[PDB]
Parts: structure tokens; C-alpha cells; sequence
């Protein structure tokens, strides 16, 4: 459909999640200087 | 910069909040389908 | 369908998780004193 | 408080796993339309 | 459907993410230290 | 260890982004029966 096409929009959104959760555990993992 | 990539750090969680607007904008049309 | 109501329970979610996210990003720029 | 806004933040997190149980248990009656 | 098969693999996402923040909002108000 | 239960978050982050795999190709399966 083209709710199938915001199901894409569902998952392109967990997937730039994904990248601040790493960003952001670099964060952490550095700020244990 | 440190307060730069921290700049393109909050404004990705602006691109994430972009992608949370057209998915809560293809729901408030498929509350449009089921209207019917 | 209702299935579209839990659609509305999935994007609920992945925008809470967001907000958690910034309080957290907040943590660790703050955490940097 | 710190320990406060750190209650505040962890029962957040409370709500969110709420969701999750809403959303996993509209999924256990999807699994309801597709016994059929 | 099958696309209900993938909904389970969001739900999945969004709960493992979960799991992930709580192990990084931990490393935080531990980091506190 | 250290370095271990930050192995451990690190490859958590690769499970998820195996669910993230099975998810994106259950999507580019539904561009199948959107083919018809």
C-alpha cells in the first residue's frame, strides 16, 4: 500500500536510532578518559 | 567543534524527529482509509 | 484496521524512545565537567 | 533530586516497556486475523 | 500476513533498543562517579 | 572484562542491526506484492 510505504518510515526511523544509540555510547565509552 | 559535533549530533536527533512528521503525517491518512 | 492502531503504539514508542535519547545525550554533555 | 529525576527517567523507560505490552499483546491478536 | 511476520521484527527493534538505552542509561548514573 | 562487557554492548548494537537485515529485506519483499 502506501502505509507500507511508512513502514519504511518506521524502519529508516529505528534505523537512525540505532546510529545516535553508537554515537552515543562513543560518547560514554570515551568519556571514561 | 566540540559544541559542531555536538551541532550535527542534536540537529540528526532534527533529522529523526523529520522522519517521526511524515510517519505520524502517513497515520493521521491512514486514520483517511479507515473514514473509508 | 486495529492493526493500524498498533502502528500508532509502534510510532508511540520509537517517539518516546527518541526523548529518551536527548535526556541522554544530555547525561553526557553535561557529564563533561 | 539526582536519585528524583533519575525515578522520573528510569519509571519513563516503565512507560515505554507499557507501550511495548500494548504493542506486543495488538500483535498476539494479529497472530487472531491470520488463525483467521 | 508476512508483513505482520516483519511488525514482530519492529516490535523486536524497538524492545532490543529499549534494552540498549537502560544498559547506557546505567553506564551514565554510573559514569557519575 | 572492560573492554568484554563493552564486546558484549558492541556486538548487541549486531544483533540489532540482524533484526534491522531481516526487517529492511521483509520490506524490499513488500516493494513483491506491491510488483503484485
Amino acid at each position: 500500500s502506501g502505509i507500507v510505504q511508512q513502514q519504511n518510515n518506521l524502519l529508516r526511523a529505528i534505523e537512525a536510532q540505532q546510529h545516535l544509540l553508537q554515537l552515543t555510547v562513543w560518547g560514554i565509552k570515551q568519556l571514561q578518559a | 567543534t566540540w559544541e559542531x559535533w555536538d551541532x550535527a549530533i542534536a540537529e540528526y536527533a532534527x533529522r529523526i524527529e523529520x522522519l517521526i512528521x511524515a510517519a505520524q503525517e502517513q497515520q493521521e491518512k491512514n486514520e483517511x482509509a479507515l473514514x473509508e
